[PDB]
Parts: C-alpha cells; sequence; structure tokens
RNA sequence: GGUGCAGAUCCCGGCGGUAGUAACAGCGAAGGGGGGUGAGAAUCCCCCUCGCCGGAAGGGCAAGGGUUUCCCGGCAACGUUCGUCAGCCGGGAGUUAGCCGGUCCUAAGGUAGGGCCUAAUAGGUACCUACCGAAAGGGAAAGGGGUUAACAUUCCCCUGCCUCCCGGGUAGGUGCGGUAACGCAAGCCAGACUCCUGACGGAUUGGGGUAGGGAGAGUAGGACCACCGUCCUACCCAAGCACUCAAGCCCUUGGAGAGCCGUAACGGUGAGAAGAGGGCGAAGGUGUGAUGGGCCUUCCGUUAGGAGGGUUCUCCUGAUCCCUAGUCCCCAUGAAAAGGGAGUCUGGAACGAUCCCGGGAGACCGUACCUAGAACCGACACUGGUGCCCCGGUGAGAAGCCCAAGGCGUCUGAGGGGUAACCCAGGCUAGGGAACUCGGCAAAUUAGCCCCGUAACUUCGGGAGAAGGGGUGCCUAUCGUGGUUUAACAAAGCCACGAUAGGUCGCAGUGACCAGAGGGACCUGACUGUUUAAUAAAAACAUAGGUCCCCGCUAGCCCGAAAGGGUGUG
RNA sequence: AGCAAACUAAGUACCGUGAGGGAAAGCUGAAAAGAACCCCGGAAGGGGGAGUGCAAAGAGCCUGAAACCGGGUGGUUAUAC
RNA sequence: AAGCCUCCCGGUGGAUGGCUCGGCUCGGGCACCGAAGAAGGGCGCGGCAAGCAGCGAAAUGCUCGGGUGAGGCGCAAGCAGCCGUUGACCCCGAGGUCCCCUAAUGGGAUAUCCUGCCGGGUUUCCGGCUCCCGGUUUAUAACUGGGUGGGAACCC
C-alpha cells in the first residue's frame, strides 16, 4: 500500500511543502496507478490529488497594537522598555541629524540672501559648539 | 566549499517582475594594471575581467598617454 | 572501437525524443573518432558527442545525429527496434 | 505576459530643427523617476538617437536642461513641458496602453 | 565526489562491485545453499581507500 | 581526551594511500615512500634479514 | 616411543546455576478516532485531528564513505519489541560540460641528477640544474524557463559570451575634434627594454544600494458567520547589450585675511579657497531580452483534451550581504608567481586590423547519493568527536517564551494500576531562623530600564552597577524632536523616539519569560594569559620591569661521522 | 595431530595509520535410486500417510559418548540433615 | 506438591572408532632469470560468470608438425546452443598475439594515470629520445654501435 513516489512527484511540480499534499479518500485507486510526472501533472487537474496553500499569522491583533502605540503613546512607556537608552536611539545618530538638519538650514538662507557671510560664519561654529538644542532654537534666535 | 571571500555574494529582485530568488557568485573587481616603484594608475585608462577587444577606447591620445602621466616620464625619452 | 549498443529504458526514450544513440565503447583515453567511427560504420552525420564512465568499468557515449538521419533506422537496422 | 505600457515622446525644439524622442515604461513610477532628472536622460537619449540616424552636434552642448515643470494628467495622459537656457525647448506626453491579446 | 581516476576511471576490484553468487550457479551445482565467501557491506566492512 | 573524543579527528584523508609497485596501501604520503617496498628512494625491494623468524 | 592426568588464576570445545532475573525510564515530544492490505498489524498504508522543533530537529555543500541512490519483488537471518516495513535480502537500472572543477602557477616545504662527503648505501647535503608542492590562495569566457522513477550552470528552447583559425568588407599604411583633462573603428609581422593589474593588516565611521519584511487601494480564490466583518493566499522578470552615476582624483577661469569654505569627526586655503564651467568615473537602476514565460483562477468534457479571466496602483522599513570614501594604530607595516594590458624603440614587407558580417574548432578526467541523535571515526543504527555556510510577535538581541515556510511524533518496546515502600528531578510549608555541619554545602534572597544618590582607600586612572531611595500596568487624548517621499523651513501621507494631562483595576504592572544578595577584615600571587587529555586550575608556569655574564663577526653559543650547518637576507 | 594452510578464496577472511599480526572448517549411499502422489500449513530437505534402498540419526546426512534438558519405569516423600 | 535416587526412551551435543587426492623427514637428480623488458603487482576476458585456476583487446584461447583414437565445451550436475570421423578434446615440439604499473628508461604521477619532440608509411599504428666506453660530424650541438633489477637456502 506504499506510495511514497506519488507524494514525492508531487510536492516539486506543485512546488510546496511534501506535508502539503493530500491524496482523495475516494479516488485512491487513481493516484496508485500513476507512475510517470506525467500522469501526477493530471491528477492535480483532476482534483485527485489536493495542494494545499501556505498559511501565515493574522495581522488584526498586531495591527491594532501598533496604532494606539503610535498616536495614544500606549505601551511605549517607561514599564515596557527593557533595553538600554542608547540602544533605542544611538546617541551619535541624534547628533547626526541635529547639525545635518541645522548646517543645511542655514545655507539655504545664505544662498538666497537673508543673512550675510559673517552671520552664517557665526552661526556655523555655534552650531559645532552645541549652542543650539534644535532647529527652532536657531529660528528663535535668529529673530533676535 | 564553504564561504570564501573571493567573491561576492549577490542577490537580485527590484527591476524584477518574476517571482523567485537565489545567489549569484562573482569575482572581487580588478584594477588599473600593476607592477610598483612609481605608483601611480592613471586617468582616462581601463580595466575589465573580459577585454571588448577595444584598442584606443582603453587609453588616451597622448604621447606615453598609456604609461603615465607626465610625472615619471621626461628622464626616459 | 563500438563494443555494444545500449537498449535500456533510458536509452529507447532518446532515440525516439532526442534522436540519440547510446554505444559502450572502448576506453582508450585518446579520443578523436567516435564521431567518424559511426560516420563510416553507419553513414550518418554526427552533431554532438558526450561521453561517460560508468561505475561499473565501461565507457558510454551520447551520440546525437543531424535532423537529415533518424536513429530509429540506425536502430531497426541493428534489430533494437 | 506584460499587460500595459507606458509610451513617452518628446519632441526636442532647438533652433529650425526638429528632433522626437521615443521611451517605453513599464510600472508608471518609473515615469517619474526618469523625468526626475530629464538632463542626464534625455541628452543620453540624443545619443542613441544620433548612433542610429547620423550625424552628431545638434544641440548637445547646452547647458544645464531644467527639469521638468509639474506633471498634469487629464485624460490619463502626462504632459509637462521643459525648457533649458534658451533656444532649446522640449514636449512631453505620456500615453498609457493596454496590451491586450 | 573528487575522485583521482584510479578508483572511479578503473573500475573492478578498485571501487566496484560486491555480489551474491549468479542464480544459475546455484542450480547447476546442485548446492544445499550457496554463499559469496567474500560478502562485505559497505558500513561494517572496510575498503582500502 | 585520549579515547572516543579523539577518535573522531580520524577522518580526514589518510596517511598511506595505494602503492603502485607492490599493491599495498603503504606508501606514506607526505613523505614520498612506500613502508612496505619502499618505492620512492629505494630502487631495490625493501627487504630486511630479520623480517621473519629464525 | 610424541606412552597413562583431577588440579597448572592450564589450552580449546560444549553445557549449567544466577534466571525467564537486570535492562529495553532519566539527556524537557504525544498521541486519538475511522478505514485498508495481509496467513498474521500498538509498530506498514490513506483521511481528519492533536502535539513538538523553528539560529535548529529546517535549507546548502566538504573531507570521509563507496552504490548506501532509483524502480520492482521479498521477510530464514538483520533492526534493543513487532513487522506485510527498511540504510537488510533477490532482480533490473542510473552520473552527459569551450563557459563548473581538476588540469596550470607559485607558497611554507620537498625530491632527482651532478658535485662534495661515507668502509658502503636504501646515508648526509651548504652549491648547480631540473622538477614537484593548494578540488577554500592566484587563475579567459553563461543566463533564464523547461524536461526524468533516478542527471543536469552538463540534456531541450530562447538569448549569448571567450580563445584560436578561415572568408568578405572597412578604420589605418597616406585620418580627425578640444586651450586642456581627454573623445575615436586605431595598419601588419618579428624582436628588445620598461611600466603598471595580478597583489594583500587591524580598528572605527559616514554615504549609496540590494535581498528581505510591512501598510493602504483593487481584481480573483479560500476561512469563519451565537454577533461583528475581519483574516489568509497570488500580483512578478536572469545573464548579455544601450544609456546613466556619487565619492574621489584631474582641467580651464577666478583671485581670498584678521578672514572665508567645509565634515559624523579630523579639517582646507596664495605651493591658489569660495564662485563659474568641464574630464575620467561603483554596487545598482531604467529600457531591451520578453504578445516569451510562470503565478493565481473560471467553465465544458470529466478518456484525450479544449475554451476563457487577471497578473495593476500609492507609500514605508531595511541587513551581519554589496561598493565607495574618510580617519587612526603598530619596538606588528600585514605572500609570491604563471597569466593580462599598455608604452617607447629597432628591423622588414605594401597590404591591412584590437572594427563590422558569415563559417569552423575547443582534447582529457570528476559529476549518483549521505554529509550525520541510522550513511564519516569511536568493536554497535554509540547521548561522544568531525563540520562549515544560511535563516513574524515580545525584546537591546542570532537570548528565554509563542507561532509561520519546511520537518517530525524512529533521540524506534509497550499495556494496567484510588499509582504501596523506596529512589532520581520538582512545588509548598505554621512558630523559630544556622540551633545543622569540618564548613550556610545545597536551597532561598536580589535581579530589567529611567531619575536621584554614592564612603573609606587610592598607583589619581579607579573603587563604582559601591551602599542606598523613588518610579514603571491599562484606557482616553495630546505635545516635542527627527527621518523619508523630485520635499531648506512650513503644509500632506507614512515612520521612529522622548515626554505631558486626565480616568481606572488588581494581593501583585521588568505581573509569565529573562534577570547581581550585600557589607567589614586578614593572607597570597601584582594584573590579561598557561598547566598534570582520564581524581590536582593553584600561592605552581609565564609576563612586563630590574640586574648580571660571553662575544668585534674567520667572534660568542650550539648541531654533525665528515662535507658542512642554525643564530644569519643578522 | 601433521606445514600457519587435507575443505567454495590460506598468508585467504579479518585486526592495525603503519612496520606488522593472523583464523575457522574433512566423511549420505555401491548407485541420487536425493523421497512421486494425497491430507495439514502463509512458507519451511516443515508435520502425517506413503515410496526408494542391505540399511534412512533424509541434506542439521558414517559411527554418535558425557555434561545438560524433557517424558516414563521401580522405590520414596510436607516432624525434621 | 515442591521434589530425591536409579534405569529406559528422546532431544541437544560432537567425544570415540574407522577412513584420507594433505603434510613431515631423509636419500638421489638438477640448477640461474633480466633493457629482445625479468620477478612482483593492477585491471580485464565465458551467452547467462561471483571466486579459483587459465589467458591478454587475436584475452576460458589462433597456426604448423608428431601421438591418440571418439567424444568435447575446467573446479561445476542448469537453461540454451554449438564443435568433431575433412580426425576434435587432450599430450609433446615449434611459432603468432602478449593491456597498465614495474630496474621502468622521452617528461610527470601523494594520477597503476596523463602528456611530448624527431623519423616511417600513413585512420589505427610502428621505431628513437643516468653513468661510462670505442667512433662520426664545426669547436658543449647533434648522431652510429655497445652496467642497472630478481632468486628458498648455500657463497665472497
Amino acid at each position: 500500500p506504499e506510495f511514497q513516489l506519488q507524494r514525492r512527484l508531487a510536492a516539486d511540480i506543485a512546488g510546496v511543502g511534501l506535508n502539503n499534499i493530500k491524496f482523495n479518500p475516494e479516488r485512491l485507486e487513481e493516484v496508485e496507478e500513476a507512475l510517470t510526472r506525467e500522469d501526477i501533472k493530471k491528477l492535480i487537474k483532476e482534483r485527485a490529488v489536493i495542494v494545499n496553500p501556505k498559511r501565515g499569522i493574522s495581522s488584526g491583533r498586531l495591527k491594532e497594537r501598533k496604532h494606539k502605540r503610535r498616536s495614544k503613546g500606549e505601551g511605549r512607556k517607561h514599564g515596557s522598555r527593557k533595553g538600554k537608552s542608547g540602544a533605542r536611539t544611538g546617541d551619535k545618530e541624534i547628533w547626526i541629524n541635529k547639525i545635518r538638519k541645522i548646517r543645511r538650514y542655514i545655507r539655504w538662507l545664505r544662498d538666497n540672501n537673508v543673512i550675510d557671510k559673517h552671520t552664517y560664519r557665526l552661526l556655523y561654529k555655534r552650531a559645532k559648539g552645541n549652542y543650539f538644542k534644535n532647529l527652532s532654537d536657531v529660528k528663535s534666535y535668529l529673530r533676535q | 566549499s564553504p564561504q570564501q571571500r573571493s567573491g561576492s555574494f549577490r542577490k537580485v529582485f527590484v527591476k524584477l517582475p518574476s517571482g523567485k530568488s537565489t545567489i549569484h557568485y562573482e569575482r572581487r573587481k580588478d584594477n588599473i594594471a600593476r607592477c610598483g616603484m612609481c605608483k601611480k594608475p592613471l586617468n582616462g585608462v581601463k580595466n575589465n575581467y573580459t577585454y571588448k577587444y577595444s584598442k584606443t577606447e582603453k587609453r588616451p591620445e597622448r604621447v606615453y598617454g598609456g604609461y603615465l602621466c607626465h610625472k615619471c616620464l621626461e628622464s626616459l625619452i | 572501437i563500438i563494443k555494444e549498443f545500449l537498449a535500456t529504458e533510458k536509452a529507447v526514450k532518446l532515440i525516439e525524443s532526442q534522436n540519440t544513440l547510446t554505444i559502450i565503447v572502448n576506453r582508450n583515453t585518446t579520443k578523436k573518432d567516435i564521431k567518424n567511427e559511426v560516420e563510416k560504420l553507419f553513414s550518418v552525420k554526427v552533431e554532438k558527442i558526450n561521453t561517460l564512465i560508468t561505475p561499473k568499468g565501461e565507457k558510454k557515449a551520447y551520440v546525437k545525429l543531424k535532423q537529415e538521419y533518424k536513429a530509429s533506422d540506425v536502430a531497426h537496422k541493428l534489430g533494437m527496434l | 505576459m506584460k499587460v500595459v505600457k507606458y509610451v513617452l515622446t518628446a519632441k526636442i525644439d532647438y533652433d529650425g530643427k526638429e528632433i522626437e524622442i521615443k521611451r517605453s515604461f513599464r510600472h508608471r513610477k518609473n515615469i517619474f523617476e526618469f523625468l526626475k532628472n530629464a538632463d542626464s536622460n534625455l541628452k543620453g537619449a540624443l545619443s542613441e538617437y544620433a548612433k542610429q540616424n547620423k550625424v552628431k552636434s545638434s544641440d548637445l552642448p547646452l547647458n544645464e536642461f531644467i527639469t521638468c515643470g509639474e506633471i498634469e494628467e487629464e485624460q490619463g495622459v502626462m504632459r509637462t513641458e521643459c525648457k533649458g537656457k534658451e533656444k532649446v525647448s522640449v514636449k512631453i506626453e505620456v500615453q498609457t496602453q493596454k496590451i491586450a491579446k | 565526489k573528487h575522485k583521482s581516476l584510479g578508483k572511479k576511471l578503473r573500475l573492478g576490484k578498485a571501487l566496484k562491485r560486491n555480489s551474491p553468487i549468479p542464480a544459475w550457479v546455484i542450480i547447476k551445482t546442485q548446492a544445499e545453499i550457496r554463499f559469496n565467501p567474500l560478502r562485505r557491506n559497505w558500513r561494517r566492512n572496510n575498503l582500502k581507500v | 581526551m585520549k579515547g572516543t573524543p579523539s577518535f573522531g579527528k580520524m577522518n580526514k584523508t589518510p596517511t598511506h594511500v595505494r602503492c603502485r609497485r607492490c599493491g599495498r596501501n603503504s606508501f606514506n604520503a607526505r613523505k614520498g615512500y612506500c613502508a612496505a617496498c619502499g618505492f620512492g628512494r629505494s630502487k631495490k625491494i625493501r627487504r630486511y634479514s630479520w623480517q621473519n623468524k629464525k
């Protein structure tokens, strides 16, 4: 009664796992007569050999929990954090994003004649000296 | 027969409408031609793993064009 | 020089589907001429030759004829088919 | 097989003469990538034009060809106008066409 | 599997064969039961290199 | 450890391979020498007078 | 005369008793219902369901094995039980290359023949010549879709590429553009010399990609429907060819300071900055390859087949894989060749390609399968060793826990039991709290992250997570900072992190999982490292620092029988 | 026993990385006349009835000892070496 | 009932007895092989062929003489076929073919496998290719003709 040959030939024709191939209990005398790869291809078409699809993990719970985390701040707070502060936001990446935004903002102002070279050079050094904490801090200094 | 650095791994799917994924092994990039004491390969000179049989496509059109720029040269003429 | 003609179930399928013949030849390992040994004995033309050495002391050739000639006629003449 | 294909036509308008260039795409997000610069890509399209028909030195040495304007799509037909410096103008028109068997 | 043609190219007593008595010899010799005194198994015995 | 764990490292290429002259698996590969007939630095067959009891 | 056995932990053969007894548990898995075949089913086959792995129990390939591979038929032995099953037994079969590897090159190293030595060689070898030495180093050129029971960058189809040789043209011999960097169809054959790829450490960082993974819209199919309407699956494309490129380095102009330019950081500049123009230029991308496939799906006949539909759009995240630049470090300075390309000269002929088109050729050998709680070594289907490379939620994470894709219930003996004593692993205990004991051994306590706070001593670096104190869930809304999108800033869509206000429940909010008990005093070795493979990991060995001795090279110290040799390319 | 080797392959199988080490095992009958056929059994030089032969210890085959085990004969046994 | 002693029958077992195409010791004969490629090894060859023995791509045997006279196709009894009275099989004498490694010898082999350069006809294929000696040819070029390994013991 062994027909591991038909299960083996069907799984690579269908491109699924060998555990995804199920036979039809009412038409087993027909599966037992298949010997070639042409025979097996016809049975898959005639529904004598069933091919199960692969599954996935439902995303309903994950989508709702992620939305709450984003907008209300729920689940982000300090009873949920296991790792260190620098493993959640590296300190170097904080500085890289800060100093690039400041530089390309005052570079625009100089290129458009809002400010002169001396104020650009003065603000360029202050930014490198950590004088400002935000881009909102430089533009409050700009309006004096 | 596992990993060897003398070959770079590539995997391809962006410019891609069919559906599968695999891995291709190619040899590392060449360099402008070699021995050494003067040590400056050049500008406009070509190095490819195969040769397109080119002749003036792989060299400038000055006097010593492929040999080197006017740096290590004039004590040779 | 040719020793036998192979007529197994793989060899029969290749005659009908790929127009090739399967022969066992001497393994004299200085080969230019299996092409012109068959082109002389059977008066056919050869397109490709692929050769092999089985695990039990044989050298097996897969000689593929040109479309103008049928490998079935050569096989039929030998009595294989 | 492939269904849908996007065909771009550029009417190159430099002094006196007039050159028309074709270009196909496959996914409608590449259209805006091609036009994101439109200076490198159009100049490199003129090279293939010259290699096929004949003759060189038409309108190549023009300075920076100012990308494009804004794409507007009325009947699913994208249209834009791009110019550069002077004496060079281009009109672009992109056509969507279903392939079908 | 990389064989340097002294074992795979020459075939015989050097990477070939381990076989029972042919069936017609058993009938001819009328032997009560006829064995090959040199039978071995890939897993238990050892083959010289 | 001396016994069972160290016998696991005895599945590399062997120290002795086949010899053409005598047909025995005694050719020391790393030294270019057959340890049974001397093929490799003896033209004469390796033979000693203690090689059997008297 | 090989001549008499009860003993020699006598030698060999056969057989008892123990005894139908131990063992077939322990290393974190598990079966149940229905049906079949067969003389005979806990154990083989089919369907449903349930459980376990999921940085390995899944995927890919070595050395080694050697036919274990695939089909058919079996069950005397073989498998820790059974067996109708099998890596077992009988009968047939199976490995296809110009592009993959060997083959070639040299490395550390070796050998043969000459010389020198030896009583002699199957012995030694500093020298000369030749050869050998890597299936993970170097090394010309291929991809996709398909095909078998068993092979496939090897066979078929489509699209190619390399080296050499023919035939027909053409660029050259006798040609052009640019201030320049450079742009290009540029002669041929025979040499010489030269140059540059080949061709090279560690650490750390930016930028650009790609595999992968997500959200939304739509079209088909599936799953659930006590009430909601949500959830799963498919939506995608190779090499070659054309075009494009950031970093960096170059070329013209220009002419700056008591200053300007610029980075993540170091920095750059009259030996020429910024600003304007340009030249050479990755990984990839976009077209073509491809009205070709392969993916999902509907209907009819249900034999052979036939006839249709869809395969689209907008964004986000993202490598430990890829290429590209910085910087730093050494009493470390981090292979060699064959084989490639180019340049400059000399000689020769006037016919002639490194460019297009057509034709021919490219030996020889390996290729099946396992690659390991059953294919290798360990006497065994051995819990050991031999392996390397790869892989949604919570979370810092390749951890622990749960689950996809894939695999398994063969780490191959089962059933019954209100389940005795006892043993191996585990949970909890009132009052007391080391009274136990050589000894607090074992077990318990603590534990993540944020904020505050932190002594003596000290080689001034440390001690130090010293010690100690407070906070943490859920729900409803917000704010701030930053990324990305053809995107200075501001708007819009996605995304990350840090905070704020209010409401609320429990014995308990790092609620499981993961996860330091702390302090005072003395000896000893300074420290990181090493050791008795199989009873000793230490205060023993080493170490950096200190100090002493020999020696000017035909030396000092050491090896050899000699020729000679190591330190010494000093 | 006789050479280690009287035999389906002795320096053969098998053991060791290697130099090397190193077995076991003879016999139906004069002639295969080697047990047709029938009942049982899945099958089995398996059981029973037959048949061949001077004779079936008939393929596990000359003779067929003892230890050991099973069945039976004759004595005897649960108040005592 | 557990049993106990003795004999009989059976099983298991393989002693005893008988046998023997094998050994062991003496006497007597006889006594070298190899570059014209030895001894030793490896792979092949049978219609179905695994081993031993025999043989080598002419491969379970080819040719010519002599002997013998009816079967033959080894150990080894099957299925099937063939050879032989035109004298086979078998024995003796003389020839032919005689794969690879091997002193191994054109070069290389940790590949029993690869790969050259001259000459000849010409598919195949066949000859030549360290240390010395006597010669040729121009002189270090090239060419003609002439030890190496094995053997049970004995020997120097």
